């Protein structure tokens, strides 16, 4: 796997897309809250595991 | 349509008796794969029989099968 950390000043590696993880939701649509999501960093392109 | 498993709810005859299920499809596109079997009725409840109009969120609604005519429900699994 790959490393994940806290930085104080952050970086690129802190840029996290927020994706649907139920087929009921698309991209474009506003998050609601208590739903279940996937956090994929942008550059390292691995779900947070 | 189940987006879950991108399925559409289907009623028709397997041996003697109509059953509802979703149907398996090996098309690419899953909304694509439209049937006449899979086509439904919504009736919105109101106290008069000959009334109906546009539905509400806390209403009641009956959803009949075009093709057969008969109605969604639910009974007991013998499992
Ligand atoms: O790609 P092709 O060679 O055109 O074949 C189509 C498709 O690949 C499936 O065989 C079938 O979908 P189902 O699995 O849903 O039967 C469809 O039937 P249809 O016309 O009844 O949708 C065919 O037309």
């Amino acid at each position: 796997a790959m490393r994940v950390t806290l930085d104080a000043t952050g970086n690129e590696g802190s840029w996290l897309f927020i994706q649907p993880f139920w087929k009921l939701r698309s991209n474009g649509d506003n998050v609601v809250v208590g739903d279940k999501v996937i956090l994929n960093p942008v550059n390292a392109g691995q779900p947070l595991h | 349509f189940h987006a879950e498993q991108e399925k559409f709810l289907t009623c028709d005859e397997y041996k003697g008796k109509l059953q509802v299920f979703l149907r398996t499809t090996l098309r690419q596109s899953a909304t694509s794969a439209t049937s006449s079997n899979a086509l439904w009725e919504v009736e919105v409840v109101h106290h008069d029989p000959c009334r109906g109009g546009a539905g509400h969120w806390n209403g009641l609604y009956r959803f009949k099968h075009l093709a057969t005519g008969n109605y969604l429900a639910a009974e007991e699994n013998p499992s």
